[PDB]
RNA sequence: GUAUGAGUAGCGAAAGAAGGGUGAGAAUCCCUUCCACCGAAUAUCUAAGGUUUCCUGAGGAAGGCUCGUCCGCUCAGGGUUAGUCGGGACCUAAGCCGAGGCCGAUAGGCGUAGGCGAUGGACAACAGGUAGAGAUUCCUGUACCAGUGCUAAUUGUUUAAC
RNA sequence: GAGCUGUACGUAAGCGUUGAUCCAGAGAUUUCCGAAUGGGGGAACCCACUAUCUUUAGUCGGAUAGUAUCCUUACGUGAAUACAUAGCGUGAGGAAGGCAGACCCAGGGAACUGAAACAUCUAAGUACCUGGAGGAAGAGAAAGAAAAAUCGAUUUCCUGAGUAGCGGCGAGCGAAACGGAAAGAGCCCAAACCAAGAAGCUUGCUUCUUGGGGUUGUAGGACACUCUAUACGGAGUUACAAAAGAAAGUUAUAAAUGAAGCGGUCUGGAAAGGCCCGCCAAAGACGGUAACAGCCCGGUAGUUGAAAUGGCUUUCCCUCCAGAGUGGAUCCUGAGUACGACGGAACACGUGAAAUUCCGUCGGAAUCCGGGAGGACCAUCUCCCAAGGCUAAAUACUCCCUAGUGACCGAUAGUGAACCAGUACCGUGAGGGAAAGGUGAAAAGCACCCCGGAAGGGGAGUGAAACAGUUCCUGAAACCGUGUGCCUA
């Protein structure tokens, strides 16, 4: 299930700015582990993780007029290469 | 489970009355002993009524 | 719908009564026809990326199926409609004529 | 479908290895904004649905 | 639903002034200078509680006891990174639950073994940088804790290393 | 059988006569919480153990299955303590929770109120709490009702009758049988005896199990003999024993076909209306369509249709089966039971002259030459046979599904709720609880010009109507204004 403990990428400012630098963005589902994500991404893209962070991110509250609701929540993990490794284009 | 384990009687409600008729509720209860007999091939203490004991039961 | 698209609707009724088209569009589930050159609209329409210059566009607007009537492509009268199934097909059948529509 | 009832239980999980990668990538291109055609989502999701079904009432 | 009281009471402790700018519009928004107030606080951290109020770009109907070009307001996009910080995977107090058990019209009450339960005990990381929004978390230098494999020597084999 | 990708516009990308979207039957998939059940927990979260497999150089990671408690049962191990039991373990079966705010059975059980005060009494075995259910429950085949003569299991309805009675004889409470109907159905045990086995040794005996036999009041049965009968016949899963399998038919859950006016003319934005002519009808139900339609549309009467699944009814299959008579030695016919005293309760019946039924506590029978009742009780007579069990229908109710109905409401009404309502809002919580329908036939929802930052206007245009302009049919009164004929310091 390596396709889906990733869902998809992230393409903001931040994560582009942070390109560079080997360290890619993913949108991850919410009850993977750091372990998990590290293995799937070894798998998909044929690379060698040197790192992975992850952090939660709350649904926001909005309105579209007389109706309320949340957004979903999230789980967003950045990965980092080795130094020695080749790259992911996005 | 207060009661009694051969024919089963146990405590049952009423009225308590005076003189001049008035009406109170009180309760009935059996006398039931605890006593030991073969609830199977082996003994055990029960509550037993001493109505059921006056014959046909082993102490 | 007793009317499908691509036939040709002879109007019984309305401001238009008398005039014949073609079905360019049907709308089964509010039950309304387009037909062409009936029942024309102007829409003041603001310059748009769909139609660059705006306007007052005289374009058609639908109306209902019951304000129609078939037209016999022989014949060539309005007729109300029988099915028949002939061979392993059910057609259509001009029920003054006698004769199959389709 | 009545093709898919033709393949011998084997090459039916390669084939839905193979939707799975197409479907991941379809995605990726989607939220990278270079997907042309977004209704082959919905396909290659069924395909895979078929796939399975098919597997599954074999047993 | 709409009057009268009536353009009346009130506008919730306090020092402001001028010159530039923006804009349809400025006592009220931005910048400069001068003046004034707090200073065991009206300063800096951080628990609780709140839950997106945080940042950026647009906006000015309503909200803001006046005005507003502004805002904790409206709209659209963003933003929270930990082996070592605080909690769990460690421990127990008050208290709570409680197999069998004892008691009782029913429902249930009490209680043993056992288990939960911090406001307490134990436990390994520091100093810098970061101009929109995170930092003992990211990055740069230099560490420590627990483990694992692979090498190289040493040593031990059931009066028995460990 | 020609369009489709919901509300819901739109953009984008696509799919359908090689038959899509759609409708009906049957399957597959079915995260996490919740009886929640591997352990814990502040709901939807946290942390595991055991087997088998998988990945890595190995820690790290991944997949599948099992793992709660109690009851019943089989097997195994096993203490004080010798045999043994308790305990412990494994396996196999079962339970747990919810609700339709209804209906019914049981355990427990108020007060306000009425009595023109109040305590007996009433309200009332009501409200409420708790436990068991079932599609119904409960009752039910006479130890009955009766009385110059009989009837023949229960239940419900009409009468009897506001009668007989009960009652600080106050307020009040209040039957039953006979008579008339709905519906109808009857049966299994225990015990005498037979046969077999087992335990104790009650030591040649009793007592335990299994099978047969047998169930009643003119007494019946065991027991003795006659007659017939082991499937000739009879019965059955609604009691009377219990579990299956086929075929035919019918019905339910999608559908098909289906007559007759584009008739002329007037008004009109539009004809289904007016006037003048036709037609269909086993079809003049209902709804729609630019105004009021049997003949425009969907349909209606009539006639047809089912691959699949469900229900019901027959037939087959299957399964199971002794019933008459004549006798009167001996034997059997429900025991701590029936009854009685004491204390209570239910009976319309408040202890009363109080029969009848039930509960607690004590005492305590007879057994066919026997026992119970007939409203204290005795004698005579008459009727019946308790202390074991099962049983359909007629009766009660509606969260639901299908088809309909109304001298029922019409947006302050009708449900609290015609509208994203048990929502917004209030409260720590249990809980309380709103307001809010209408453009037009069709968006044809006002291109363009002008004043203004916009909002908002004035033209122009659409439309029958804009004084119908996205709180939009009509548009009363209060209340706020502008103008003016007569009066007023
Ligand atoms: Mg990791
Ligand atoms: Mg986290
Ligand atoms: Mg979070
Ligand atoms: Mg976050
Ligand atoms: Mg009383
Ligand atoms: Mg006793
Ligand atoms: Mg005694
Ligand atoms: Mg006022
Ligand atoms: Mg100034
Ligand atoms: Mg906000
Ligand atoms: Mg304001
Ligand atoms: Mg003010
Ligand atoms: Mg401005
Ligand atoms: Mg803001
Ligand atoms: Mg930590
Ligand atoms: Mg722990
Ligand atoms: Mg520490
Ligand atoms: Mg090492
Ligand atoms: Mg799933
Ligand atoms: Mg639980
Ligand atoms: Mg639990
Ligand atoms: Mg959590
Ligand atoms: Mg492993
Ligand atoms: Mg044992
Ligand atoms: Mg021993
Ligand atoms: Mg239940
Ligand atoms: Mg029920
Ligand atoms: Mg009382
Ligand atoms: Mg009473
Ligand atoms: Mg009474
Ligand atoms: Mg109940
Ligand atoms: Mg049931
Ligand atoms: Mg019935
Ligand atoms: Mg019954
Ligand atoms: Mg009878
Ligand atoms: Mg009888
Ligand atoms: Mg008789
Ligand atoms: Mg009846
Ligand atoms: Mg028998
Ligand atoms: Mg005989
Ligand atoms: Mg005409
Ligand atoms: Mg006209
Ligand atoms: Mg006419
Ligand atoms: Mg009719
Ligand atoms: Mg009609
Ligand atoms: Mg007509
Ligand atoms: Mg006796
Ligand atoms: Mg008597
Ligand atoms: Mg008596
Ligand atoms: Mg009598
Ligand atoms: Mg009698
Ligand atoms: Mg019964
Ligand atoms: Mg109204
Ligand atoms: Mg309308
Ligand atoms: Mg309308
Ligand atoms: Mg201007
Ligand atoms: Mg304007
Ligand atoms: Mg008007
Ligand atoms: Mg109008
Ligand atoms: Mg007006
Ligand atoms: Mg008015
Ligand atoms: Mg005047």
């Amino acid at each position: 299930d390596a396709r889906d403990i990733i869902k998809r990428p992230v393409v903001t400012e931040e994560s582009t700015s942070i390109l560079d630098d080997k360290k890619y963005t993913f949108e991850v589902d919410t009850r993977a582990t750091k372990t998990q994500v590290k293995y799937a991404i070894e798998e998909i893209f044929d690379v060698k993780v040197a790192k992975v962070n992850v952090m939660n991110y709350k649904g926001k509250l909005k309105r579209m007029g007389r109706y309320a609701g949340y957004t979903n929540k999230r789980r967003k993990a950045i990965v980092t290469v080795t130094a020695d490794s080749k790259e992911i284009q996005f | 489970a207060k009661e009694c384990v051969i024919t089963g009687r146990k405590s049952r409600s009423g009225n308590k009355r005076s003189h001049a008729m008035n009406s109170s509720k009180r309760t009935w209860k059996a006398n039931l002993q605890k006593v030991r007999i073969l609830v199977n091939g082996k003994p055990k203490k029960v509550w037993v009524s001493a109505r059921a004991l006056k014959s046909g039961k082993v102490e | 719908m007793h009317v499908k698209k691509g036939d040709k609707v002879k109007v019984i009724t309305g401001k238009d009564k008398g005039k014949s088209g073609k079905v360019l569009a049907a709308f089964p589930k509010k039950d309304r026809v387009l037909i062409e050159g009936i029942n024309m609209v102007k829409k003041h329409t603001k310059p748009s990326n769909i139609n660059p210059q705006g306007g007052i566009l005289n374009v058609e607007a639908p109306i209902h199926v019951s304000n129609v009537m078939l037209i016999d492509p022989k014949t060539g009268e309005p007729t109300r409609v029988g099915y028949e199934v002939k061979g392993d097909k059910k057609v259509r059948v001009a029920k003054k004529s006698g004769e199959v529509i389709d | 479908a009545n093709d898919i009832r033709d393949l011998s239980t084997t090459e039916i999980q390669d084939q839905e290895k193979a939707l799975k990668e197409e479907l991941f990538n379809l995605r990726f291109q989607l939220a990278t904004g270079q997907l042309e055609n977004t209704a082959r989502i919905r396909e290659v999701r069924k395909a895979i649905a078929r796939m399975k079904t098919i597997v599954r009432e074999r047993e």
